[PDB]
RNA sequence: UUGGGCUCUGUGGGUGCUUGGCCGCUGGCCAGACCUACUUCAAAGCCACCGGGGGUACCUACCGGUUG
């Protein structure tokens, strides 16, 4: 039995999927690949009270 | 006797889960004592079925 | 289908116990894995693998500085040389020693090799590539000089730049200078003075000073000056200094002589580099927790290459830019499972070490690592979208990643803490099915909300392998309670139908036509059922059809031996007509699903480090001390970090000590590919990616007697009956000809020929247009093709929809590549330019 | 010569000439036994088994008559000058020539033997001795013996050396005389005659271990040993008959082995070449006989095909081994023991080959892709009735296949001394073989020993059963063979008709084996059980497809669906296997007569050799002929496809090999051979081709120069918006080159010291990279814009690496504000030009996006570019409209096809 | 030596031991022969394995069968099962395993129960 | 098919792609030969695995002192 789940937080950035990947001379990803921000519009903003 | 048990599992009639086991230090935790049983094509298992008279040849 | 799968490339393991190389062109990287050598072309992201495969693992890789020729040597000294640009293997040759040291002269006329003590220099062989009217010789090498002037292991050799002298750096604190041929004003000479054996020794550019770099981190520069008493001169040291690495030795040492700068990697996994003749420290950094096994340098001298043995951990480091060129990490405990992607582009693996990683098929790289799980990671799967991935791992968490934002947008866990051995997902991308091994219950969670839905139950044992029928109507379980179990869930009754078997289950599969299931049980036989009428329709007993055995400490005969006689994992053909099935064995089997006979049998590995790769061991391996591959050879190690054994007594599964000398070969997973034509197998040789071999084999479809390539060209050019030419070209089924005519015909008659084309041939046609759309640059033309094709044969295509399933998928991925490839840029550019036009 | 194959090796042969072998001791341990293949020399270690140490390259243009071994080197005299062939003498060392020698010009004599001593080398040709200084390798002089008779002058016997004499050699004559020659000044110094001149011609002579004591052997029957300085007889032996002359002897030099107690010394061995039995004398009391190794080699016979006869015998020095070789391709070694005293020795190595030309050849299929490949085991069925698993890899793991204890059954019969012969006791000469190794489990297949050819299943069905079927000459049984145990197996089927077997093929699954009779019966056995599954036909019209004529050329479709039967006369019948019935016949009866079939799996291909000198290839899936090849002028001997399907190769009786490129239906290769080839074969990797000739025993093996180097031969004989080839990767990193640099930075930074060493040493090519090729790209663009053709600058922009490209594009400007000066505007014009040329749309949009991204402010600040911008915009609008319309249309309808039912 | 195959078959509470060895060819039940032991209508259900298999298979071996437990129709299905698993096991262990696999194909494709005592336990609709 | 058979016990190749035996090795030696000379200058540092709790007078390691 592994362990009870202890809650863990982990931060992500605003930079892109290419920043998430590892290191290599090319990005594999396409051209529309790269301009996605790793977070969602919700994350950058939602209207709220 | 645990000597003769070592001899068996060194020849390899003794399965765990679904694998066979050679390493005679495979520390059987309590969830696996219920599972560690005899292997597929074993003269031993066929001997047991011989004595208790169900010896399926299939 | 056309089932002739020659060995296409290795993949997913990235460095073995070996020596790195550059093409002299400065772009391609040679590196050894297992017993094959892969090349990474760096400029275009590409990799491939040669068609040879030694027996033992690679130990040395040397190149001809011309570039075309390669010699790679294994442990125990077996040797193979190949021509590179035409990737064929030329020769096999046996040193009588287990090789350690190797270098070719820059002149490319001889090479030197250092065996355990003996030093050798042989010629280079005249290649059939190089002579105009040439042949394979019998004895391809001719042995020029030997040298027994030397007292221990000979661990590095290096030529001069004028290809006339060479340096031998020993393991007995000595170096020696050696003449190629008998010079006049010369004596072959020694150089001594270190404290722990030298690793490198090299000439200067102006070949007067020579450097040595010796294992306790002591670099000595030597000049040939007079003795301190002034005809009489002497090789002595002009000066010396030490790397100030506190607490290790260096193992690896290399140095560019043109640009006069030196690099040294140490046991603490840091390396440094230095502007040499003045001895200033350029910089240094730590790469990896383990250590450095080998360093080598660009021919131009811009790039540095590190190979770290104990992990994957290749990295190539540009130094003056203080930047990585690449940082790759092949796995380091075995691979429990894998899948392809519904892209078809790339495949995802999940190891038992803790990392999961996404390999690209082209360009040999793990594009992505995730390390969110803390334990061994069993099975991995894809929802039909191919953008969400599901892993299930021993820590008790089913993690659910997204792959277009790269984050685990859920995790799951059972209430009482369990350890999922197996899982899958509904192809909806909406429901996850997991199966433990502690509690037998099979859980089902909602993707869209995450909170638990239903603990299915019914099982007299742990549930062993799970899958959804690809339509999504049926969940199928197999458990070790001798039983397989049809769970129909999404019906309003959530019903269950049993299926009694003969013994325990091991792996399940479906047919893309969702009517048929294939379950692979423990006696080893496959049983094939139709789902609706739950009746068994076929069976294959394949025990002798898979037994290959005789491991170390396997004291049954290779025939009798238990536990190598079952398929650990089967998988269906994308065309839906052939099983593939591999497991704890030596062999992968390939079965016909209807005729039930064996199509094909592949061996997984020729290697001999691994145990079960040959079904009989040999007498002269066996000693009066048991098998020789059981001696705890740890005592004869030079490093304390290699003398310790931090092992565990008796852990088969994940134990960090990694005693790991001589392991098994288990075909732990297989997977076809969603473009057909290729499949793969996850093994502890890394990962092997087989494909069909079309172009190397002539195959007529249904030929005639009058259809020659010249006949096709004639009716193409003079007669110009383009339809007839095309159908003859496909009928002949050869790549270059079909290419030629396809390029030839006009883009106005295209509608004519496709409207008159025959629909039996049309799917193979679709495939060919897909290949052209991808790799040939005649894009707009290929698009006119695909337009006319579907516009002419829609309702027939929609009528079958399944008999062409791979052709559909490949054309869809092709126009997706084109789509995301160009039209984003087109729209973005016209929008931007419209804006700046409008101020 | 050939335009494809180069003769790589005459494999399968150890000693086919009468040639005296040679053996140089080495170390205190090892011996080199070196014999002539017949084109090159070969050397064999003795201690490391008899594994092939060296072969010689290049081969010589003639037969090799003479060879000898000195310090390490081997001297090879070749060439019969009396008939055309040029001759000569070469020095190899480690198998490559290190020297040649000057020969006498006036040398019309083939050269018998070489002999090396003092510092001189000695050549005995036919009647005339030449000598060389071996130190400088120079012809010293030439010796000539004289006689009254052209009989009497002939240099037979030989010429050896007295162990301790000085520069003297010993020659024997055709007359019974022996002549001592001081070779220093070239002077006949003594002559000796034999007692009882009824003895005719000295046959062989050899110096004893004793001092000054020589053994001359006359054809007339006596041996004699003499004090070669007192010329007194020491021993005389009636040791040969006038029919059987002693032709090579060798003395033991050990110290023990005589006097009926093994302790005393003086044992010698004598050999003829009219028998194959060697003889051992104990010299001690008066020279008694002590024994006969009866039939060490095969006994020679003139009426028999089986070659025999014994070449030479050496007692190697100091040790009781004694090496024999004969004619029949066999090199054996024998040894005396001690503690049982042995009159005759026992065998302690042997290496053999055939005794006749190789009749059939067959590569073994792939050990799937494992250790073999396909090219390790070439199987040879040989007219001395054997079957040989040849290695091509390690030529000491080639093993004969045993038919059971054939040698023992002979020696308990009487076939050895003098009712048949040994090859008659074997199984008869082999017609054609066929194999599989799906289920030959290697060695421990069926543990315990199992009977042979006799006419249980848990244990077989675990490991592996018989795997190589073989049809013999005239026996209506068809034999089986284990391949895992190298031995004969336990099944030997009849025909059902009783007629002799014609051919036999085997399943893909290795289970079934079908035999093909000359009566027309086609029977099927299940091999593992020795049983009889299906007869063809069993019991179009069922129960009737019976072949009238001989059935040659069956093969299994690899699904076990069809069998395909080839009659001798007439027709090919595809049978439904599992029924046992005729499905479809095709008929070429009234014009042709098919002799054989070759089948290609994986492509559903059959080839037929038919008696009109034609080869008809039919694709079995479509049951109609696809090719018919017309090249043969002789009767087709053998023919086989290469596993690519690209070639079909044949050699007829016309001593000519032809090769057709199959799909092009053309004649690629054709060449002539010294003997017509009697069996070709092709390995399963496309690499090697095997062939066997007629008369020489042992095969030739060729490689595939087409596979290794591109050969451009095809000589039929008689006797619209495209893109560019840029790595899409390369422009992909060009598009995104900021963030890839950000990620290829490491997270931890390197540890620079405080005193950073300024002015890092120069790298790359001249301070810049190695990937920028070498000849002011500003000058390039400006000169294209001064001109109109931007193509040089453009292909150069293709020719940049990504970082240099990005750097070049960021280093653009307006400059002086004059119209001709702005990199920006002229770049825009370049892109327009590329678009209207419709060439590099991809790279166009790429450079467009990046350039706009990095120049937006200035081009907003100006408008003199913006007009050409709008022109570009229009062209872009048209092109993107057309293209995006096409691609979106297509991708959408393809989605709709993949998933219609929503 | 003397070949032996000893097989089981089973149903709700019948138990069918059957031994199959080399012989003339007879087929027996408890000590009485085959066409006689039954509720005299179900003898087709007894015959079914011989009639799928063709008797030219069966003319090698001898099949004793014992039975007990349960009612008639239980016994009957048991005997057909032990017949079949008998003759396929004897083909497994003393003639070619290829004839085993082909025979198993004929049998299973006819019906499953003829080789597998696929039993009935209780699991309704939960 | 003019002896048969079991069982045991030796030797030889094989059971991994064929480049020689030896030595003070660019040569020699396999019958071996010569056998002891020659010298400017000791050293750079670090780490280096015994099962847990426990006592510690003596030995030791260290750290800080003290006279001479």
């Amino acid at each position: 039995k592994p362990k009870p789940p202890a809650p863990t937080l982990t931060v992500v950035s605003d930079v892109a999927t290419v920043a998430m990947e590892d290191a290599q001379p090319a990005t594999a990803q396409g051209v529309a690949g790269g301009e996605t921000s790793m977070i969602a519009p919700q994350e950058v903003y939602a209207p709220s009270k | 006797t645990v000597q003769a048990a070592t001899k068996l599992i060194e020849q390899g009639h003794v399965r765990v889960g679904v694998e066979e086991v050679r390493d005679p230090a495979f520390l059987v935790t309590r969830n696996m004592e219920d599972f560690v049983t005899w292997t597929v094509g074993s003269k031993i298992k066929q001997n047991i079925m011989k004595y208790r008279d169900k010896l399926d040849d299939f | 289908m056309k089932t002739n799968f020659k060995f296409s490339n290795l993949l997913g393991t990235v460095y073995c116990r070996g020596n790195l190389l550059f093409s002299p062109d400065g772009t391609h990287l040679f590196s050894p894995v297992g017993n094959r050598v892969t090349v990474f072309n760096l400029v275009e992201n590409k990799s491939y693998t040669f068609p040879f495969a030694h027996r033992k693992n690679i130990s040395r890789i040397g190149l001809t500085p011309q570039g075309n020729l390669l010699l790679s040597i294994d442990e125990d000294g077996q040797a193979i040389l190949t021509n590179v640009p035409r990737r064929v293997v030329l020769y096999h040759f046996s040193f009588k020693s287990p090789v350690t040291a190797l270098a070719f002269s820059p002149s490319g006329r001889h090479f030197v090799v250092g065996l355990k003590r003996k030093i050798e220099v042989w010629h280079v062989p005249s290649t059939p590539d190089t002579n105009e009217d040439g042949d394979l010789e019998f004895a391809p090498f001719v042995r020029h000089h030997t040298h027994m002037q030397h007292f221990d292991d000979v661990r590095h050799l290096e030529w001069s730049s004028d290809s006339r002298f060479f340096l031998s750096a020993s393991k007995d604190l000595t170096a020696r200078i050696w003449s190629l041929d008998t010079e006049e004003g010369f004596v072959p000479t020694v150089l001594s003075g270190h404290r722990q054996g030298v690793v490198g020794a090299y000439f200067s550019k102006d070949q007067e000073t020579i450097y040595t770099v010796s294992k306790d981190g002591a670099v000595f520069e030597w000049k040939y000056v007079a003795k301190p008493g002034h005809e009489d001169m002497q090789w002595r040291i002009v000066n010396k200094h030490f790397f100030m690495q506190n607490a290790a030795t260096l193992r690896c040492a290399a140095y560019h002589a043109e640009s006069n700068l030196l690099v040294a990697g140490f046991s603490n996994g840091i390396f440094g580099l230095y502007e040499m003749p003045d001895f200033n420290l350029i910089h240094t950094l730590s790469i990896s927790q383990n250590e450095i096994d080998f360093v080598t340098i660009n021919k131009s001298g811009e790039w540095l290459a590190f190979g770290a043995s104990k992990l994957g951990q290749l990295l190539v480091w540009e130094w003056q830019s203080e930047s990585y060129i690449l940082k790759q990490q092949g796995h380091f405990d075995a691979m429990n499972s894998l899948v392809y992607s519904p892209d078809g582009q790339r495949i995802v693996t999940a190891a038992d070490d803790g990392k999961i990683k996404v390999w690209d098929v082209e360009s040999g790289f793990c594009i992505v690592t995730f390390t969110e799980h803390t334990s061994g990671v069993t099975a991995c799967e894809f929802a039909k979208k191919g953008s969400v991935l599901f892993t299930a791992s021993l820590d008790g968490s089913v993690r659910a990643w997204d792959l277009i934002r790269y984050r685990n947008f859920r995790t799951f866990t059972a209430p009482e803490r369990l350890s999922f051995t197996c899982m899958a997902v509904d192809p909806s991308g909406e429901v996850i099915a997991a199966g433990s091994i502690d509690s037998f219950d099979i859980h089902i969670w909602s993707v869209q909300t995450g909170q638990l839905l239903d603990r299915l139950s019914g099982h007299e044992g742990p549930v062993s392998s799970l899958a959804f029928a690809p339509d999504g109507s049926v969940l199928v379980s197999g458990s070790w309670d001798r039983t397989a179990r049809i769970w129909s869930i999404f019906s309003r009754t959530q019903t269950s139908e049993p299926l009694q078997l003969q013994s325990d289950v091991l792996d399940v599969a479906f047919r893309p036509d969702s009517k048929q299931i294939a379950i692979s049980t423990l006696d080893g036989q496959l049983t094939f059922w139709s789902v609706s009428e739950a009746q068994q329709v076929s069976g294959v007993d394949g025990r002798r059809d898979v037994s290959g055995g005789r491991r170390i400490t396997d004291r049954r005969t290779a025939a009798n031996v238990a536990g190598t006689k079952n398929f650990n994992t089967i998988r269906y053909s994308m065309d839906g007509t052939c099983l593939l099935a591999g497991g704890n064995s030596k062999y992968i089997c390939l079965y016909s699903t209807t005729t039930m006979v064996l199509l094909k049998k592949f061996t997984v590995s020729v290697n001999l480090s691994l145990s079960g790769t040959q079904e009989f061991l040999n007498s002269k391996l066996m000693t009066e001390a048991g098998p020789v591959g059981l001696l705890d050879d740890q005592g004869e190690a030079s490093d304390l970090e290699d003398r310790i054994d931090r092992s565990l007594p008796g852990s088969k599964r994940g134990d960090p000590g990694a005693r790991k000398k001589f392991p098994e070969v288990r075909v732990s997973g297989v997977a076809f590919s969603p473009t057909g034509n290729s499949f793969c197998a996850a093994s502890t040789e890394g990962l092997l990616v087989y494909s069909l071999d079309n172009t190397v084999q002539f195959d007529p479809f249904d030929l005639n007697m009058e259809i020659t390539p010249a006949s096709t060209l004639a009716v193409l050019e003079k007669e110009k009956d383009y339809l007839k030419a095309l159908v003859m070209a496909f009928r002949l089924n050869e790549a270059g000809l079909i290419t030629r005519v396809y390029q030839a015909i006009p883009y106005t008659d295209i509608g004519l020929v496709v409207e008159q084309f025959p629909t039996v041939y049309v799917p193979r046609l679709l495939r060919f247009v897909a290949a052209q759309t991808e790799q040939s640059p005649h894009m707009e033309f290929c698009l006119l093709w695909i337009r006319a094709l579907i516009d002419k044969h829609g309702p027939w295509l929609a009528a079958n929809r399944g008999k062409v399933d791979v052709e559909l998928r490949v054309v869809a991925r092709a126009v997706a590549k084109m789509r995301d490839e160009i039209r984003r840029l087109a729209d973005e550019n016209v929008y931007m330019v419209d804006y700046l036009l409008n101020q | 010569g050939s335009a494809i194959f180069a003769p790589y090796r005459t494999i399968g042969l150890i000693s086919p000439t009468g040639v005296p072998f040679t053996s140089i001791p080495l170390g205190k341990t090892t011996f080199q036994i070196t014999t002539s293949v017949g084109r090159a020399l070969q050397t064999y270690d003795l201690k490391r088994g008899l594994n092939l140490v060296f072969v010689t390259r290049p081969q010589t243009p003639s037969d090799i008559t003479a060879t000898h071994a000195w310090k390490e080197r081997v001297y090879a005299a070749f060439g019969d000058p009396r008939n055309g062939e040029p001759q000569g003498l070469w020095v190899f060392q480690r198998g490559k020539k290190v020297a040649e020698l000057p020969l006498p010009s006036d040398l019309d004599q083939p050269i018998k033997q070489i002999l090396i001593f003092g510092g001189w080398i000695v050549a005995c040709a036919l009647t005339r001795i030449e000598v060389w200084k071996a130190a400088t390798l120079e012809h010293y002089t030439t010796i000539f013996p004289a006689a009254s008779k052209k009989g009497d002058n002939e240099l037979t016997g030989g010429a050896i050396n007295m162990p301790t004499f000085l520069n003297k050699i010993f020659v024997g004559r055709k007359d019974g005389w022996v002549e001592i020659w001081n070779v220093s000044t070239g002077k006949l110094i003594y002559t000796l005659l034999p007692p009882s001149p009824d003895c005719g011609a000295v046959t062989c002579l050899q110096p004893t271990p004793a001092l000054s004591l020589l053994a001359i052997a006359y054809s007339g029957g006596p041996l004699v040993i003499q004090n070669v300085l007192t010329d007194k007889t020491v021993l005389l032996l009636e040791a040969g008959t006038d029919d059987a002359p002693v032709t090579s002897i060798s003395f033991r030099t050990d110290g023990l082995g005589a006097g009926q107690d093994g302790r005393k010394d003086g044992v010698m061995a004598t050999a003829t070449s009219v028998s194959g039995d060697v003889t051992f004398w104990d010299l001690n009391k008066g020279g008694r006989i002590m024994g006969v190794l009866r039939s060490a080699h095969n006994p020679p016979s003139r009426h028999n095909i089986v070659r025999g006869g014994i070449s030479k015998i050496e007692f190697l020095a100091g040790q009781p081994v004694i090496v024999t070789s004969g004619l029949d391709n066999s090199l054996k070694t024998w040894i005396f023991d001690e503690s049982p005293f042995s009159p005759v020795p026992r065998i302690l190595h042997q290496r053999s080959g055939h005794a006749a030309p190789v009749r059939c050849l067959h590569f073994l299929p792939s050990d799937f892709d494992g250790a073999e490949g396909g090219n390790k085991w070439l199987l040879s069925g040989g007219k001395d009735r054997s079957l040989w698993g040849w290695s091509l890899r390690r030529d000491g793991q080639s093993a004969e296949l045993s038919q059971g204890a054939i040698r023992k059954k002979a020696r308990k019969m009487g076939l050895l001394a003098g009712t048949t012969t040994l090859e008659d006791l074997k199984a008869p000469e082999i017609t054609c073989i066929a194999s599989s190794l799906n289920r030959d489990g290697g060695m421990g297949a069926i543990p315990g020993k199992q009977m042979i050819w006799d006419k249980n299943a848990e244990l077989s069905g675990n490991t592996g059963w018989e795997s190589v079927v073989t049809a013999h000459k005239d026996d209506p049984y068809a034999r089986t063979w284990f391949w895992g145990r190298r031995r004969a197996g336990r099944w030997a089927f009849k025909t059902g008709d009783g007629e002799p077997v014609s051919t036999v093929a085997i399943s893909s699954c290795g289970t079934f084996a079908l035999v093909g009779s000359t009566g027309g019966s086609i029977d099927m056995f299940n091999l593992q059980s020795g049983r009889h599954r299906q007869r063809f036909p069993s019991r179009f019209a069922p129960g009737t497809g019976r072949h009238t004529n001989a059935v040659t050329g069956i093969v299994v479709d690899p699904l076990n669906r069809h069998v395909v039967s080839c009659s001798l006369d007439g027709k090919v019948k595809f049978w439904d296997f599992i029924t046992g019935n005729l499905v479809d016949e095709i008929d070429w009866a009234p014009m042709t007569k098919i002799i054989g079939c070759r089948y290609h799996p994986g492509n559903d291909l059959i080839a037929f050799a038919c008696d009109d000198r034609s080869i008809r290839v039919v694709d079995i899936e479509t049951k109609n002929t696809i090719r018919e090849f017309w090249g043969c002028r002789g009767d087709i001997n053998d023919f086989c496809f290469s596993p690519d399907g690209r070639w079909i190769v044949a050699a007829s009786q016309d001593s000519i090999i032809r090769v057709w490129d199959l799909p092009t239906a053309h004649l690629i290769d054709a060449f002539r051979l010294e003997q017509p080839c009697t069996a070709l074969a092709f390995s399963h990797t496309g690499e090697y081709l095997a062939g066997a000739m007629e008369g020489s025993l042992g095969v030739q093996i060729w490689t595939n120069r087409t596979l290794f180097r591109h050969v451009p031969t095809r000589q039929i004989s008689e006797s619209m918006m495209t893109l560019s080839l840029v790595p899409r990767s390369r422009w992909q990193t060009l598009l995104h080159i900021d963030i890839i640099k950000a990620r290829n930075k490491p997270k931890e930074p390197p540890k620079a010291p405080e005193k950073a060493p300024f002015f890092l040493p120069p790298v790359g090519q001249n301070g810049i990279s190695s990937l920028i090729p070498q000849e002011t790209f500003t000058s390039k663009l400006l000169v294209g814009g001064a001109k109109g053709d931007y193509t040089d600058f453009i292909e150069h922009l293709k020719a940049l690496p990504p970082a240099a490209a990005d750097l070049e594009l960021r280093s653009l400007s307006i400059g002086n504000g004059d119209e001709a000066t702005n990199e920006l505007l002229h770049f825009i014009r370049a892109l327009t030009s590329r678009l209207v040329a419709r060439r590099d749309y991809e790279l166009t949009q790429a450079w467009m996006t990046v350039f706009l991204r990095l120049h937006f402010d200035l081009i907003m600040e100006n408008e003199e570019l913006l007009q050409a911008l709008g022109e570009w915009r229009e062209h872009q609008a048209r092109e993107r409209d057309r293209l995006s319309e096409l691609v979106g249309y297509c991708g959408g309808v393809v989605s709709f096809l993949r998933s219609p039912r929503t | 030596s003397v070949q032996a195959v000893q097989v089981f078959g089973k149903k709700k509470n019948a138990t069918a031991v059957a031994r199959c060895v080399q012989g003339k060819g007879l087929i027996k039940v408890n000590g009485k022969p085959l066409k006689l032991f039954a509720p005299e209508i179900l003898r087709a259900k007894l015959y079914e394995p011989i009639l799928i298999l063709g008797t030219d298979k069966f003319a090698d071996v001898d099949i004793r069968i014992r039975v007990a437990g349960g009612g008639h129709t239980s016994q009957v299905y048991a005997v057909r099962q032990a017949i079949a698993k008998s003759i396929v096991a004897y083909y497994a262990k003393y003639v070619d395993e290829h004839s085993k696999n082909l025979l198993k194909q004929e049998l299973i494709q006819f019906d499953r129960s003829l080789l597998v005592a696929d039993p009935r336990r209780c699991e309704p609709k939960k």
